[PDB]
């Protein structure tokens, strides 16, 4: 509606018989290959990402944010659980990190 | 008709080039979401898309992934529903 | 000639692959409305008989 990309500000501009506004959105860009994988399956547990996607760069697994690559590692307060590994196609073998056992030692 | 003074001009788009801009749109849709109306398009796997759009609406992704095969038999059976609807219905 | 509808480019699609964006430039696009005209008037009398 207001140019093209996603928006982020404006500013208005007289004319004549007329007004002008620019319109400052943010376009993405330089953008690389990954593999993915709808959910993970790990101890039998399905975990599904929070607030992005599960993506590999080939031999690691991590999670990230669909506009702008920041991966982390795939731990357990970023990834819900539900149901059972066995029930969605498409899960990949892996492991989750719980940051709550290294404080246990 | 036209015989006497009256005409009408032709269009600058023939059916065969909208046709082509139909599939361009509907074949970036497929493969690329609502990303390849911003920037360059991104190959997206439409399974994943439908998912996130699933939470677009405020549905826990898992939803979709868990009833997925339904959710395609409905999407079909509704496609020839259509297809009978407007081969039938003056 | 006929007139081209612009490039011509299939996206690798896959089931198992997905593309990110790593960077991103913010642009200012500009757009134009006109919001009015001059306001005209015509004394009908005098046009026609004066
Ligand atoms: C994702 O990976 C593919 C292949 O690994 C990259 O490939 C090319 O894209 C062009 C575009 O038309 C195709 O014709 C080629 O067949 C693709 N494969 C090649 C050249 O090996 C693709 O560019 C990558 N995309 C991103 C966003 O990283
Ligand atoms: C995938 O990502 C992992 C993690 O960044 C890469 O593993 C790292 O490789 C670098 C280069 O030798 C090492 O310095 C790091 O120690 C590695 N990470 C750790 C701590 O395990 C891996 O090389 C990447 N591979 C591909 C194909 O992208
Ligand atoms: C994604 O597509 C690939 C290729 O179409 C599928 O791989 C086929 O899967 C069957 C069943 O495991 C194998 O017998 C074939 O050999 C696979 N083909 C290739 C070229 O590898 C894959 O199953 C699809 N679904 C995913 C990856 O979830
Ligand atoms: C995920 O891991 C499980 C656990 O190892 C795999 O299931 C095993 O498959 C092997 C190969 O046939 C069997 O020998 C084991 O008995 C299986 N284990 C159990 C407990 O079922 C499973 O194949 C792995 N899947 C992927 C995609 O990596
Ligand atoms: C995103 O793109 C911008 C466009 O140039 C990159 O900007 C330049 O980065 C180089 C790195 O050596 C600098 O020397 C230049 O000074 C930068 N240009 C400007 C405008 O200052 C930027 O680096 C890219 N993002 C990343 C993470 O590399």
């Amino acid at each position: 509606f207001c140019g093209k990309g996603y928006h982020l500000m404006s500013f208005p501009q007289s004319a004549p018989h007329g007004v002008v506004f620019l319109h400052v959105t943010y376009v993405p860009a330089q953008e690389k290959n990954f593999t993915t994988a709808p959910a993970i399956c790990h101890d039998g547990k399905a975990h599904f990402p929070r607030e992005g996607v599960f993506v590999s760069n080939g031999t690691h697994w991590f999670v990230t944010q669909r506009n702008f690559y920041e991966p982390q590692i795939i731990t357990t307060d970023n990834t819900f659980v539900s149901g059972n590994c066995d029930v969605v196609i498409g899960i990949v073998n892996n492991t989750v990190y719980d940051p709550l056992q290294p404080e246990l030692d | 008709q036209k015989f006497n003074g009256l005409t009408v001009l032709p269009p600058l788009l023939t059916d065969e080039m909208i046709a082509q801009y139909t599939s361009a749109l509907l074949a970036g849709t497929i493969t690329s979401g609502w990303t390849f109306g911003a920037g360059a398009a991104l190959q997206i796997p439409f399974a994943m898309q439908m998912a996130y759009r699933f939470n677009g609406i405020g549905v826990t992704q898992n939803v979709l992934y868990e009833n997925q095969k339904l959710i395609a038999n409905q999407f079909n059976s509704a496609i020839g529903k259509i297809q009978d609807s407007l081969s039938s219905t003056a | 000639y006929t007139m081209s509808l612009g490039a011509e480019n299939s996206v690798a699609y896959s089931n198992n692959s997905i593309a990110i964006p790593t960077n991103f430039t913010i642009s200012v696009t500009t757009e134009i409305l006109p919001v009015s005209m001059t306001k005209t008037s015509v004394d009908c009398t005098m046009y026609i008989c004066g």
